[PDB]
């Protein structure tokens, strides 16, 4: 019937045969999840003098 | 365990059937009287009983 098994759970699509499987199996959404700088309260209040 | 779930080869599965009811409500006669007499409202203490 010609389907579409789960090819990252290993089951080959059933078009596929032999050593071939599906190869874009994931969309990657190319945004990453980055941090932020954690705040500071000590550092501003300090006046520099010079050495 | 019965969440409707399909697969590729779609077919005659997750089948749902639907009721209906009915509620009802009757209909109740009542009533009451009283009797007088003319010698007790003719010659009667008071002139409104009635």
């Amino acid at each position: 019937m010609l389907n579409y098994n789960a090819p990252i759970d290993g089951q080959k699509s059933s078009i596929d045969g032999a050593g071939s499987d599906q190869m874009n199996t994931f969309y990657w959404l190319k945004k990453a999840i980055i941090q932020a700088r954690k705040d500071q309260y000590f550092m501003p209040l300090a006046s520099v003098t010079n050495m | 365990s019965k969440l409707p779930l399909l697969t590729e080869n779609g077919g005659r599965v997750n089948r749902v059937g639907f009721t209906r009811l009915s509620r009802e409500g009757s209909i109740h006669k009542f009533g009451f009287f009283y009797e007088f007499t003319q010698e007790s409202l003719d010659f009667d203490s008071d002139d409104q009983l009635k």
